[PDB]
């Protein structure tokens, strides 16, 4: 019987700073145990500032990233060229995924730019549309790998303050776009090292008010 | 759902509902009147699968109270449960059936004589002097059979239904927790607030 | 229905300078339900320390199993077993039963007395053998360590800061895991004392 | 929800300093029975654009005529149907891509893997995979079916990355496109001898080989070769 | 999910948990599972988080559109009427449902209807919805009574779903506390399980199961 | 497979082509499936690569036995004991052997044996997925009391038609002369036999 | 895995990946999948892990019982006809994909025994999930009468084939060595081209972030 | 069988367990006590599969008290517990193995503690303050977890025993008529007759 | 079924067996496979018979109503038509089907159309259950440019071998002849054919 989707492997990962948020991906994409291509981005600058990925089966997350591109485009031609807010893009994608409930998009999507107050901003969806807004999210194959560690080192779980008696947390602080970015990297090469469909290379998308920044950094290729 | 029972005695039509809803391994209510008023002088109980007995007993009732308004005029018994009974026997063969039992107690006007319907989800209708649906007819059929006689006060009919509440609480497996009963007689509906 | 999941728990161990650690949650269910946060997985035989995950039952049959042999082992060769030894045995007793096995997650960690070197390793149900200079992770909750151990593990830690680094391991990956948790203990083992730490975590 | 009957095997392609070449043999199999031996599995679209196919041929043929139909419908009212409003490989591509996906959409594809290979406008090399899914990518080398387990590996030795591209020749390119085909003639139960290969280049552009032949094949060891263990005669 | 919402003497508790799972896998600890329909309406979640999180949000849009051509704010009876209404018309298509719409009007008082995704819909004055449902009840209906203060309804409340969110292995994070007044909904904080839990057990001397 | 053992006037050829396949994958382009169970008995092996070897050294084992006690073993007594096996375990099984050895009182002698485990002594035998394709030609070309170069260019022309249209069979030809002058190993490579 | 086994002038060689799987988790990054059977007959393996090690260890450990019994060094044919018989009795339920490969007084020899207990003969020969991608290596550049060093080159390219393309293979390249006359050379880590980069940044948390609930000392002693 | 719970106090061990049994939609018995005493400090009660339940208790009680007979002297709760856990050990991996759940409660006369041990068919032990078998837990634990205290007197145990089964009796789909409760103490083993 | 189609010198000629089956029952000894959809346009029908049928009457119709309008079609047309058919309904199809016709300008022509529904040209075509008995047989013995005579005996050899080991192909051999000269119908009975 004709199986409509397949597993594309590879991995994603968002961070929220204080005035930036970084969307990163893993360049590499696969069927089964044979690799298809060693750069192939998944990464997506949509306009508006507003960075997507949608990780998983390839096919529907490179409709799911052209809907949505396509989205903003009417919007503007429908709104007098009014700029889609990150909240805005977030439920307009609910509506994208969920209009499929009964025969999904198999992906993991993760969208990030900044929010109406210029602070950055990390918004997460389930395959059906179900959405939340976070400092942090991993998804794709080593999203279960990723997640744990960016808990640890993003929002500081499980941390206490030295000497207080596991009484005091570690307090929360944003972090600089210089640590975010070596997080990425260490959370990267560590799934790399652990999981068979990630690697090959890194891509990293940066956005400030300046605009979307693009970063690439060579991963393992075994 | 589960339990509904019903009696026809001389004067009068008297329908037990048993008050639990269940989901999975939690009783979710205890208060829970499994039935609505058709008309002044017409009462249907209802059980079977969830959301659909609701959803068609007050289905049933908006139409019956449709056809009140048009007509200013009350149908007898035997027209609305027969007016039920197409509509289940439609639902059988749609794609999606309502998966709903029924008992139809009416005091008929014109004939001055109590009348008990039994219909189930297929459609099959029965005028009965005695009636239930599920498992509890398992028990009560044969102890009626035994106790009931036809020319019984409504009092009479409450003590021996009493006896069919007694029973199923005895030898049922679940706990239904105690029933709402209901009278249908030539002055119309009324509760039985202390069973 | 799928043994490797129905109780839950983790275990990991680590190497450090001279020392080694390994640690477990607490944690024994029935599917969704929590019933006991007393239910320790890492037992020893001598200086050799074993942690167990997967099902239950078969984590205490074979416990009392390796404890058995362990005894036999020492009043026949009138010395305690070492780590290498061990899990040779551990290793042969999973294959004996390859058409029936044990479901479970096995890890050994301890120093060779003679030599003083740190070892740890691991296995699957059926008694492949899994050797690390770094660190094994077993039970519901292995991906998430996996993740943990490959960022946060560095060479030779000493023994305070070893303790850190399994713990927040440990900690964060059984908090991603909705079968481990609701407790946690830490063993420090150094050439000839080890310490037992229980770990303050969340209990959801 | 189909099942694919006459079936076309790998297709095998990669990018060199001013082009791209793809390759496949003229073999129409039906199941284990090597039934037709005259079938053309690479079509080319205009003088820019060839592209392979494998997996259902009754599909293929079909894929061939909207290929045909999208040519001559680019002509209707375009008086620059040969030069700037000409079908580039990425129009040519993305339509397909679509097609496939729709299809898939439908719970009724077709059963093929696709390699679109040519030459932009701005003389760029194009080379990107579709198949039955809709899942598309691209790479400095690209090959279906067994193509992706054996050619892939011979030539990303080759060229393994973007920058190994312009130091590879049409020379070199071609002669590890030739060997990767003797290769599949070996270890693929349903390929054959006879292949076809063709090469777009930006300065000669459309090369279309026919009858090619696999040769220079390795078989003498085999004389030496004596049961299957303990045989000595 | 465990959600709770119970009637008493100074109007309606809510009280749900933050946790969000894709099998054994812990997928969020921040989830929220209330929904502020109006100032006066509330609606909980339990069941499949797209299912909840999309229909429930539909909700409030009908129910703006209710005091729109009404001019007067919708009915809790009518309201959850709508919902109940709309995943009947999907029943058998398999959306996993399990609301409790909590709010206060006029002409009801204090009101709560549970509404599930197989149209089951039910008037009560308690209810706990989710998998960790039957741990909140064995905590909640033990100490219930109607003339609990409401500094005493808001803990029992606080107290069920830590109960639930300890034992049950698909609940926690933290619990999020809604107090309902005829005046309207009042938040009441969000109280982070990891510690909650020892505050609580130090404080009230119970969960002895535990090593302290 | 395509196999095939053929009789003629000096005795018997035994002859099969090369190839070894893991669904549509050629684990061995180079296999040899024409195996010795006794000096001048020999066996074509069909199906299950694990099974007919499993056999065929069970066989070679028997026969070497039987030489021990009673002397050489007519081809007759090495196709029963290959029914034996064949026949006894049939559920367990799959594999379709065609047995053929040269006595000098018999001369050339060939019994098959499929799947079921039955025995038939034919002139000539073929068998395997690739023999399907050359029943009509076999029929129509073979010839009793041929020459050796005969036979040799019968079977050459046949199995080149089998691995033609076989997806299942290629490779080289392997072929063995089975005579009272001796046993001669031949092989045919894709270039000759595949233009014929 | 992927395993490899190429003859040569005055003997032969194997070598073997060192990746193992988890389904899509690296399990062991650096395992040893060269076996030694005797002191001059190796085996490559692959299939499951447990399977292969148990099975050439029994064989290993009856083939040193009978060498001692016989006062004679083992044969491959002999390990090769003990693998093969266990095999085929547990009808492919012992999952050991092994290249069997030695010397010994008759000469040097090459076998690969499948799981349900076939045996095949060849110059060069390749087994596991990344065979194919090996397999590829040797028909293109395999020729007779290759050197020692020229063998260890095409075996050794035939293993990093399936590293790269194959996602069951990566990280080391281990070899064995078997010549005629000489001790067999085992050849742990022959190649490293799989080292882990730096990472950015040292996770060692300040002393005391970890909260405790009790302490005590574990007796070990008597 | 169904519902069997235990909690262990400052001095003793209670054991409650359901007194209904039921098969199909008859409750064929409301008065079963699913528990035998294994010595005259140790008790253990049952629940699971039908027929396998009283077979497996009476044949663990057999071997009790034939090591009682052979030793003159009293196995321990802890030595009990590891030999019943150790039998359903080897029943799991058995043909047919004994789908039977226990809890056994015993009181240590040499440490002078009440000791209670919750096992599983697959032979899952765990030492607890209170236990529960099947559905049951899913409300008492949580009860528990809130009310228990660790030094508790007898009479605290009972009451909060009380709170438990109340809450089963409101939540629990299926009616268990009710509980038989026995105290182990350092005086034995004594039945509450009136519950 | 075994069927086949053979371009030649003056033209094609179609042949075909004629037995029905319904299992190992047969249902029809004398049947005729060979169809006429236009006056020298043929098809040889394999697979079920009532979707070929089906298929081949509306073939029949679109020719009859392409002739009333643009006059004579080409056998490629009508190749054109049976694909188009068998293609979009491929889920629904048991149908190979070989299309054989005469023109003047390309004299003879013969389509093969498969299950799937693709086409193929060729210079003659095999089909049926029992072709694959005789893929080797035809394959050495046809060559291009045979006359009428040379091309019948390829035809009844073949189909002849084909049902002699196929069980589902027998009866007589039925042929139809399309040349310039129109169209000649011959038929092959058993005590010939048989002794071939
Ligand atoms: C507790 C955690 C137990 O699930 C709650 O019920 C919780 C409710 C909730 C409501 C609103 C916001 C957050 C949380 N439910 C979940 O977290 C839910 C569990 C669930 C999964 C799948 C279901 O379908 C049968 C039903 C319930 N988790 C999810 O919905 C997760 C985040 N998403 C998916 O599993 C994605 N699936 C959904 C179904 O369609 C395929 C994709
Ligand atoms: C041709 C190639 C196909 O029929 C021959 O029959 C050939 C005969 C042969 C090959 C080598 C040595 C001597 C003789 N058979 C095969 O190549 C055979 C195909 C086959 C496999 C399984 C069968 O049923 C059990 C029947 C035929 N190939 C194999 O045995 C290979 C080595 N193994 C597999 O394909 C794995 N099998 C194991 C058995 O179960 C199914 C998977
Ligand atoms: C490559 C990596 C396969 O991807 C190799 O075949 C490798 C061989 C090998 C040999 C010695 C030491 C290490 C590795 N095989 C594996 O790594 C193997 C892959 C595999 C997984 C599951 C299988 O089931 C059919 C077969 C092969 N991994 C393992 O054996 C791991 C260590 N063990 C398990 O996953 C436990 N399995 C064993 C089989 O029974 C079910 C549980
Ligand atoms: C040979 C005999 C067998 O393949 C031919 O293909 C022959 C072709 C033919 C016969 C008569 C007229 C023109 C052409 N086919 C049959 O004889 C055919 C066998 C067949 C049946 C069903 C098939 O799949 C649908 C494929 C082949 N016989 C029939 O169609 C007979 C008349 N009917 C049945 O056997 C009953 N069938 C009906 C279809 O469903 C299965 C049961
Ligand atoms: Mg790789
Ligand atoms: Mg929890
Ligand atoms: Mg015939």
């Amino acid at each position: 019987q004709f199986n409509p989707y397949g597993d594309n492997g590879g991995t994603i990962l968002g961070i929220a700073g204080e005035d930036f948020a970084v969307l990163a991906g893993d360049t590499r994409n696969i069927t089964d145990y044979s690799i298809n291509s060693r750069y192939e981005p998944k990464v997506f600058d949509c306009g508006d500032n507003i960075v997507m990925s949608a990780n998983g089966f390839a096919a529907d997350g490179d409709a799911l990233v052209k809907r949505f591109k396509n989205s903003v485009k009417w919007y503007h031609f429908d709104h007098n060229d009014k700029k889609l807010s990150i909240n805005s893009a977030a439920r307009n994608i609910q509506h994208l995924l969920y209009g499929k409930r009964f025969f999904p998009y198999y992906v993991h999507t993760i969208i990030a730019g900044l929010d109406e107050d210029g602070k950055g901003a990390v918004y997460s969806f389930d395959p059906v549309g179900s959405y939340e807004r976070e400092q942090c999210r991993a998804g794709g194959a080593a999203a279960s790998l990723i997640m744990p560690f960016l808990d640890n080192q993003v929002n500081f779980k499980n941390q206490y303050e030295p000497g207080t008696n596991g009484k005091v947390k570690k307090p929360l602080k944003y972090l600089s776009v210089e640590e975010v970015i070596k997080l990425v990297r260490d959370s990267f090469t560590s799934a790399t090292e652990r999981h068979i469909q990630v690697g090959d290379g890194l891509e990293i998308l940066i956005v400030t008010k300046d605009g979307v920044r693009k970063e690439f950094y060579e991963l393992k290729r075994d | 759902m589960d339990i509904i029972l019903g009696i026809r005695v001389q004067d009068s039509v008297i329908l037990a509902s048993s008050k639990a809803v269940t989901r999975g391994i939690s009783v979710l209510k205890d208060s829970d009147d499994k039935t609505r008023q058709l008309s002044p002088h017409t009462l249907m109980s209802f059980a079977g699968e969830a959301g659909d007995t609701v959803q068609f007993a007050e289905y049933i009732q908006a139409n019956i109270q449709l056809y009140s308004i048009r007509e200013d005029y009350e149908l007898s018994p035997q027209a609305v449960s027969s007016f039920v009974r197409q509509e289940l026997a439609k639902s059988i063969r749609s794609r999606r059936p309502y998966q709903v039992n029924v008992l139809i107690g009416g005091y008929d006007k014109k004939k001055n004589k109590p009348e008990l319907y039994q219909i189930d989800y297929l459609g099959t209708k029965v005028e009965l002097p005695y009636g239930a649906h599920g498992y509890s007819g398992f028990y009560t059929f044969s102890l009626l059979d035994h106790h009931y006689r036809p020319d019984m006060t409504t009092e009479e009919g409450l003590d021996l239904l009493k006896l069919c509440v007694q029973e199923l609480e005895k030898r049922m497996p679940m706990d239904f927790k105690g029933v709402i009963v209901k009278i249908v007689d030539k002055d119309g509906i009324r509760q039985v607030d202390d069973f | 229905s799928d043994p490797s999941s129905i109780n839950g728990g983790i275990v990991v161990a680590m190497t450090g300078k001279d020392c080694v650690a390994i640690a477990c949650d607490l944690r024994l269910g029935s599917q969704s339900l929590g019933v006991s946060n007393k239910f320790e997985k890492i037992f020893h035989y001598g200086h050799v320390f074993l942690g167990i995950t997967g099902l239950a039952t078969d984590v205490t049959t074979l416990n009392e199993m390796f404890r058995y042999k362990t005894n036999l082992y020492k009043l026949k060769e009138e010395r305690a077993i070492e780590p290498e030894t061990f899990t040779q045995l551990v290793s042969s007793s999973l294959y004996e039963r390859r058409f029936g096995p044990y479901f479970v997650g096995p890890v050994v960690a301890g120093i060779n007395s003679k030599s003083g070197k740190p070892f740890i390793a691991g296995f699957d149900l059926i008694g492949c053998i899994d050797e690390a200079k770094d660190f094994i992770v077993s039970g519901t909750a292995s991906d998430q360590l996996f993740g943990m151990c490959e960022s946060l593990y560095e060479p030779n830690l000493e023994p305070e800061d070893l303790f850190e680094t399994i713990s927040q391991a440990l900690l964060n990956a059984a908090d991603r895991d909705a079968l481990s948790g609701w407790g946690a203990v830490v063993y420090i083992i150094k050439k000839d004392e080890v310490v037992k730490r229980y770990l303050k975590m969340r209990q959801d | 929800t189909q099942q694919p009957i006459v079936t076309g095997t790998s297709v095998i392609s990669m990018k060199y300093d001013n082009g791209v070449i793809i390759a496949a043999d003229n073999l129409g199999s039906y199941g284990s029975l090597l039934r037709f031996n005259g079938v053309e599995r690479l079509i080319p679209v205009g003088d820019n654009t060839v592209v392979g196919i494998s997996g259902d041929i009754s599909d293929m043929q079909h894929i061939e005529r909207l290929l045909k139909d999208l040519v001559t419908e680019n002509a209707y009212d375009n008086p620059l149907a040969d030069a700037e409003e000409a079908l580039e490989p990425s129009y040519i591509f993305e339509y397909l891509a679509t097609v496939m996906y729709q299809r898939r959409s439908k719970m009724n594809p077709l059963w093929n893997a696709i390699i679109v290979a040519g030459v932009q406008s701005n003389g760029d090399q194009f080379l990107r995979y579709v198949n039955l899914l809709g899942v598309t990518y691209s790479s400095p080398t690209l090959a279906t079916g067994f193509g992706a387990h054996m050619a892939n590996p011979l030539l990303r030795k080759v060229v393994d990355r973007e920058s190994d591209i312009p130091k590879t020749t049409v020379q070199v390119a071609e002669e590890a496109i030739v060997n990767a085909m003797r290769v599949l003639y070996y270890r693929d139960a349903r390929s054959s001898r006879n292949f076809s290969l063709a090469i777009i280049d930006k300065n000669t552009g459309l090369t279309f080989k026919k009858n090619l032949q696999v040769e220079n094949m390795k078989w003498d060891f085999a004389k030496d070769i004596k049961g299957y263990g303990t045989q000595k005669i | 999910t465990t959600t709770l919402a119970f009637r008493f003497q100074g109007g309606i508790i809510v009280a749900v948990d933050s946790r969000a799972t894709a099998g054994n896998w812990v997928a969020s600890q921040t989830v929220k599972k209330v929904i502020e329909i109006n100032p006066f309406l509330l609606g909980t979640m339990a069941g499949g988080v797209a299912d909840c999180q999309f229909w429930e949000t539909w909700l409030g849009s009908q129910c703006r559109l209710h005091e729109l051509r009404e001019k007067e704010r919708i009915s809790v009876a009518a309201a959850s009427k709508i919902l109940s209404n709309l995943v009947y018309q999907y029943k058998g298509a398999g959306l996993s449902m399990g609301t409790m719409i909590c709010g206060y009007t006029r002409k009801e008082g204090p009101t709560i209807y549970y509404v599930d995704s197989d149209g089951t819909r039910l008037k009560g004055d308690i209810f706990c919805v989710g998998s960790g449902q039957t741990f909140a009840y064995g905590v909640l209906d033990s100490n219930y009574k109607w003339d609990l203060s409401v500094e005493d309804a808001l803990y029992l409340g606080k107290r069920s779903i830590l109960a639930a969110a300890h034992r049950d292995a698909y609940s926690g994070g933290s619990v999020n506390l809604y107090h309902v007044t005829e005046d309207g909904w009042i938040y009441h904080g969000n109280h982070d399980v990891g510690e909650l839990f020892w505050k609580v057990k130090e404080e009230e001397g119970s969960f002895n199961n535990v090593i302290g | 497979t395509s196999i095939m053992a053929v009789t003629f006037k000096d005795g018997v050829i035994l002859g099969a082509d090369s190839r070894t396949t893991t669904g549509a994958y050629i684990a061995n382009r180079v296999t040899d499936k024409l195996t010795r169970v006794h000096d001048k008995i020999w066996c074509c092996r069909s199906g299950s690569a694990a099974d007919t070897q499993a056999i065929a050294d069970i066989v070679q084992y028997h026969l070497e036995l039987y030489t021990s006690q009673y002397g050489t073993p007519s081809t007759e007594t090495a196709a029963s004991v290959f029914k034996e096996l064949c026949y006894e375990n049939k559920d367990n099984l799959t594999a379709g052997i065609i047995v053929a050895g040269y006595d000098d009182k018999n001369k050339g002698e060939v019994y098959t044996i499929p799947l079921g485990g039955s025995v038939h002594k034919l002139p000539y035998a073929i068998a395997g997925s690739g023999s399907t394709f050359i029943y009509g030609y076999c029929d129509k070309n073979f010839r009793e009391n041929m020459s050796k170069e005969e036979t040799v260019d019968f079977i050459k022309h046949s199995l080149s038609q089998a691995i033609k249209w076989d997806g299942s069979s290629g490779g080289v030809i392997r072929m063995v002369v089975l005579t009272a002058a001796g046993v001669e190993r031949l092989i045919f490579y894709p270039d000759e036999y595949e233009q014929l | 895995t992927t395993i490899v086994g190429v003859k040569f002038n005055n003997g032969v060689v194997i070598a073997a990946d060192t990746r193992s799987t988890q389904g899509p988790i690296v399990a062991d990054k650096n395992c040893a999948k060269l076996h030694r059977i005797s002191p001059k007959i190796w085996c490559a393996g692959a299939g499951t892990a447990a399977d292969t090690e148990a099975v050439t260890q029994l064989i290993g450990s009856n083939i040193e019982l009978h060498s001692l019994y016989t006062s004679r060094e083992p044969r491959v044919v002999s390990a090769l006809q003990m693998l093969k018989q266990h095999l085929f009795k547990y009808q492919g339920h012992i999952g050991a994909y092994l290249i069997v490969a030695g010397v010994d007084p008759t000469g040097s020899h090459l076998f690969s025994i499948h799981a349900h207990g076939s045996t095949d003969v060849g110059y060069y020969l390749s087994l596991g999930s990344g065979s194919l991608a090996a397999m590829a290596v040797l028909e293109s550049h395999w020729k007779q009468d290759l050197t020692k060093e020229e063998a260890i080159k095409l075996a050794s390219d035939a293993i990093q084939a399936g590293i790269w393309n194959d996602l069951g293979s990566g990280s080391n390249v281990d070899v064995c060595v078997m010549e005629i006359g000489k001790d067999a050379e085992y050849l742990r880590n022959y190649l490293t081209p799989n080292v882990r980069e730096e990472k950015q940044k040292s996770y060692k948390f300040p002393r005391g972030t970890t909260a405790v609930l009790k302490e005590s000392i574990v007796n070990i002693c008597d």
